[PDB]
RNA sequence: AGGAGUGGAGCCUGCGGCUUAAUUUGACCAACACGGGAAACCUCACCCGGCCCGGACACGGACAGGAUUGACAGAUUGAUAGCUCUUUCUCGAUUCUGUGGGUGGUGGUGCAUGGCCGUUCUUAGUUGGUGGAGCGAUUUGUCUGGUUAAUUCCGAUAACGAACGAGACUCUGGCAUGCUAACUAGUUACGCGACCCCCGAGCGGUCGGCGUCCCCCAACUUCUUAGAGGGACAAGUGGCGUUCAGCCACCCGAGAUUGAGCAAUAACAGGUCUGUGAUGCCCUUAGAUGUCGGGGCUGCACGCGCGCUACACUGACUGGCUCAGCGUGUGCCUACCCUACGCCGGCAGGCGCGGGUAACCCGUUGAACCCCAUUCGUGAUGGGGAUCGGGGAUUGCAAUUAUUCCCCAUGAACGAGGAAUUCCCAGUAAGUGCGGGUCAUAAGCUUGCGUUGAUUAAGUCCCUGCCCUUUGUACACACCGCCCG
RNA sequence: ACACCAUGG
């Protein structure tokens, strides 16, 4: 499998959350740290994220060793889809920032 | 950095047998359940999965490394 | 921190962040006329002074970049959530830094035109703006499969002793 | 599908690598920078060390 | 803190090396006093970048 | 010794299904570093070099010594005739 | 050798240098003597003389001196002229000798 | 002119050749202890075998009596890789099949490139505006002369006025009994007290002598530390200078020349794609050029390079005595730091129990040469310490082709080195040890530090080269040129 | 107040 659906979906509720992820470039280290550190190998991460930028969704950078994944318009659609959430609702980034 | 060489025992995976699905219940007088494979008794399997029979042995499918009984 | 690390490791370690810190957003602030950062700790609190030349596109319409911005920033590095705080700011002279004028200038050649006449144009607005000279160099394969190089110099310039150090801002 | 993914890599230059090429060979351990001998003549002036001797 | 390299990228040329270093400078002053006006007087008057550590007691 | 008990088992249960007045056949093995012990006497072994495995007989002398020590990882050199730049004089081609 | 010219790319012949046989029109020869001019004398290995010229890829690059194996290729038309394709290092000619590419007729 | 040498010897190490399954590879003044390159695994790119996909996404197919995953045992296998086979349990829409397309690469190209760096080139060199001369390329300015470390100055003047390099500058070494001010540095005093000896007046205390013995809420900043200012300017005196620019000797002095960093215009087919998530094009992409087990980079007939230890009496051995400076130190994944003091063991080492995130603990850093006293005696000797046998510990998952370390034993060449050739001007050459880097273990290397501390010079253009003017050329890929029979 | 100094993928 690339990963279970209970993972898939643990990964999905944090990016959507916050609205932002990070994970250094590295396929051996055993759990993520962060909010999936209870469950999931950040391999998981980078080879789910990978999926999700390939479909837009999300903007990616790379910079020593360490990538900055922001969720786009269409992502937050999306996941407001996958996820099933009350069609409006998004904690991840709402204030008028002065 | 160069061509390969030939191979001669090329065969990628095992063909993961195809199965019909269910026939390990037996319905035996109307309305009426018989088990023919006991649900192996591992605290963490739920007692609605069957272990296995070999010819000999009893293996459990879902105790991946243990439940194994000589008879 | 159960005991805290040494003097020697803590300044060099304060400098690493400095320059982490500068390179990541070196990546995003590109198109948006990146100059620098600047820190600032303060009891129980860390500004970044970020430092650009147009605040309208690094701020976002109500503070989005803003915002994902400290939050990658608090993530990555750490920080207990609630002890960063990004602001902006904006240059002044523009054509003063060094940057700002390669990168703008990378953007303009970028886009598509000749090297000449990007070049003179960055000579000429880095000039008026006020400075006692200025140079640009540009190399690579400059028409044709054999490289090149073009000086474009105008004004005053110093290369040897300490003065360099002040008084000269390169890219 | 694997048990065997990796052996013991916990000293020598199989350990550690660069905090930003990520490579190995040549790299500077002196007051934890941990840094390839190359690529810190590249940021030796953000961390602050100038060249005045 | 002392730290010196070979200039070069790779292996080539006649073998010129750096020697860069960063200094670090280290003060004390003591005061006779209670803690409510220290804490506050430090907490003030500071701009540039520098590091203040204030301390319990030390006599 | 982690797992290095497969040798000393394979190499019994080989040294019992052999026939009286035979000798066993070969277990062979990467494990160049085994403490020759005293039950691994009168055995067959295959020990790799590297691309093969040289079979190795074990004598009761062999004892406290190493497999890898009974198996070289190279042919012994005998010398060619030396070639166009073996000699600081040697250099030159028109 | 010895010159001032490190102008020229350097040599880098150390990478994965093949083995080259026949084809149609195609033969191996060994130099009998030199003459002037770049082109020289040559000798197949059936009997045709072919006096020989340095195709214009090999012009001072690589050194065709006496008496070595060489790849010929012959014209469609002409048979007493032919035309050096490639040079054999000592090891190559005994490779094809023992291949049984070349006849056992001539000496190196 | 000299010093120490190198080349000769044994070994360590880098390069060629040879050899091999492979001995991976770049580089040939400005390559060869260089790639921070001291490779046991890893590294690792090479060789022999073996699992994995970590092949995004789109389109098509297949599919909830079901797409697909994992796996006990027996065989097989180096292997306890469900790797493949026999078997028959499990997993539940994430996958699989086919096509388009992506992705990675210590793959190729440094003669496609960026950046960096080396070198020409350690010297004094370089360039534009308005004016002058030439049809023009070009030229003067940028110079006959004196002076300077210097295109540094004075001057002369078809040129006037400017820019860069030089210089100025920044760090460091040398001087303050003047300032600022210190239980994380001290000293002197005595408040002390205590120990010890008469060691001297005295007796033994008192007078005194030794103290890194314990104190002070004593006094201060000479020693220590580190900040602000001060000081040196060819300033004074005497000669030589067209009396200019400057040179020479001398006085007062801590000092009349400390050592580095930084550096121009124009270039080179210099080095690097194997530092890079800098990078164009080409290649390979599931039978991999993207991972584990084993071997190699260490292979030895031979040619060369940087070095280490020596050939002894200006010495070797065994005791005894007494002196430093620059530094580093518990590690953020990663998982380890420097060590006091007690005890055990001949030694390497072991156990125990404290300090240190460091002017606080290792530490007053009891460093070697040197210094003082004993044995040996011109003999390859007790000089020298290669090669080899046996044994004992520590590091590590693993020490065989011996990682390192200790003990007994073995005891080679070498008696100041042919032709040639390297570096060097004062706290310098050389002798001597000590920290940093790499570092699980660990310098015959390199980068720094002190310690004992010379002989010879104050010059020249002879040799090898460099800068400026005049002159000659058939050269301009520029004498490593061109060219005649 | 003059020994010998050839050649260049
Ligand atoms: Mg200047
Ligand atoms: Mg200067
Ligand atoms: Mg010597
Ligand atoms: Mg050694
Ligand atoms: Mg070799
Ligand atoms: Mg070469
Ligand atoms: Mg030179
Ligand atoms: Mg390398
Ligand atoms: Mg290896
Ligand atoms: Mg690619
Ligand atoms: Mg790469
Ligand atoms: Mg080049
Ligand atoms: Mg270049
Ligand atoms: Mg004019
Ligand atoms: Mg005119
Ligand atoms: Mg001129
Ligand atoms: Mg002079
Ligand atoms: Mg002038
Ligand atoms: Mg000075
Ligand atoms: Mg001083
Ligand atoms: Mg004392
Ligand atoms: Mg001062
Ligand atoms: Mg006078
Ligand atoms: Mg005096
Ligand atoms: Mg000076
Ligand atoms: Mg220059
Ligand atoms: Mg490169
Ligand atoms: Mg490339
Ligand atoms: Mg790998
Ligand atoms: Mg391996
Ligand atoms: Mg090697
Ligand atoms: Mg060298
Ligand atoms: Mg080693
Ligand atoms: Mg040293
Ligand atoms: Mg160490
Ligand atoms: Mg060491
Ligand atoms: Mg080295
Ligand atoms: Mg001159
Ligand atoms: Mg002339
Ligand atoms: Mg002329
Ligand atoms: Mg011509
Ligand atoms: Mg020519
Ligand atoms: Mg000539
Ligand atoms: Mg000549
Ligand atoms: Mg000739
Ligand atoms: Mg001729």
């Amino acid at each position: 499998m690339l990963m279970p659906k209970k993972n898939r979906i643990a990964i999905y509720e944090l990016l959507f959350k916050e609205g932002v992820m990070v994970a250094k470039k590295d396929v051996h280290m055993p759990k993520h740290p962060e909010l999936a550190d209870k469950n999931v190998p950040n391999l998981h991460v980078m080879k789910a994220m990978q999926s999700l930028k390939s479909r837009g969704y999300v903007k990616e950078q790379f910079a020593w060793r360490h990538f900055y994944w922001y969720l786009t318009n269409e992502g937050i659609q999306y996941l407001r889809d996958y996820l099933h959430l009350p069609p409006e609702i998004v904690p991840a980034t709402l204030r008028r920032s002065r | 950095k160069k061509s390969y060489t030939t191979p001669k025992k090329n065969k990628h995976k095992r063909k993961k047998v195809k199965l019909a699905v269910l026939k390990y219940y037996k319905v035996d007088e109307n309305g009426k359940i018989s088990r023919l494979r006991r649900e192996c008794p591992s605290d963490e399997c739920g007692a609605g999965v069957f272990m296995a029979s070999h010819f000999d042995r009893h293996y459990c499918g879902k105790c991946c490394l243990t439940y194994c009984f000589n008879k | 921190m159960a005991v805290q690390i040494s003097k020697k490791r803590k300044f060099v370690a304060d400098g690493i962040f400095k320059a982490e810190l500068n390179e990541f957003l070196t990546r995003e602030l590109a198109e948006d006329g990146y100059s620098g950062v600047e820190v600032r700790v303060t009891p129980t609190r860390t500004e970044i002074i970020i430092l650009a030349t147009r605040t309208q596109n690094v701020l976002g319409e109500k503070g989005r970049r803003i915002r994902e911005l400290t939050a990658v920033v608090q993530k990555r590095f750490g920080f207990p959530e609630g002890s960063v705080e990004l602001y902006a700011e904006k240059v002044a002279t523009r054509g003063l830094c060094a940057i700002a004028q390669a990168e703008s200038l990378r953007y303009k050649l970028l886009g598509g035109l000749a090297v000449r006449r990007a070049c003179y144009g960055v000579l000429r607005f880095i000039m008026e703006s006020g400075a006692k000279g200025c140079e640009v160099v540009v190399s690579g394969k400059l028409r044709g499969q054999r490289a090149k190089s073009m000086k474009f110099v105008d004004g005053l310039m110093i290369h040897s002793g300490d003065p360099v150090n002040y008084y000269v801002d390169t890219a | 599908q694997q048990l065997y993914w990796s052996h013991p890599r916990k000293f020598g230059q199989g350990s550690r690598s660069c905090r930003v090429c990520s490579n190995r060979h040549g790299l500077i351990r002196k007051y934890g920078l941990n840094m390839c001998r190359q690529c810190f003549r590249q940021y030796a002036k953000d961390i602050g060390f100038i060249k005045l001797d | 803190l002392r730290i010196t390299t070979r200039k070069t990228p790779c292996g080539e040329g006649s073998k010129t090396w750096d020697r860069f270093q960063m200094r670090i400078h280290k003060r004390l002053i003591d005061l006779h006093s209670p803690s409510e006006i220290v804490k506050q007087i430090t907490s003030i008057s500071i701009e540039p970048g520098v590091e203040v550590e204030v301390t319990i007691a030390d006599a | 010794r982690r797992k290095q008990h497969s040798l000393l088992k394979r190499l019994r249960k080989a040294k019992k299904e052999a026939p009286p007045m035979e000798k066993p056949e070969v277990v062979k093995t990467h494990l160049r570093d085994m403490i020759i012990l005293p039950e691994m006497v009168g055995s067959m072994v295959g020990v790799y070099n590297g691309k093969t495995f040289n079979q190795v007989e074990i004598k009761p002398e062999m004892i406290g010594h190493y497999l890898g020590e009974f198996s070289i990882t190279y042919k012994p050199v005998k010398h060619g005739r030396p070639g166009i730049g073996a000699t600081h004089s040697s250099r030159f081609i028109p | 050798g010895g010159k001032n010219r490190r102008r020229g790319k350097n040599e880098n012949e150390s990478e994965k240098r093949e083995l080259v046989f026949k084809e149609d029109g195609q033969e191996y020869a060994q130099v009998i003597k030199m003459l002037g001019n770049g082109r020289l004398e040559a000798m197949c290995f059936d009997g045709v003389k072919r006096l020989c010229h340095i195709r214009g890829k090999l012009r001072k690059k690589v050194w065709i001196n006496t008496s070595d194996i060489i790849l010929v290729g012959l014209r469609d038309y002409q048979d007493n002229k032919a035309d050096v394709i490639l040079k054999y290092n000592a090891d190559e000619a005994r490779s094809l000798k023992a291949y049984g590419e070349l006849p056992e007729h001539a000496k190196i």
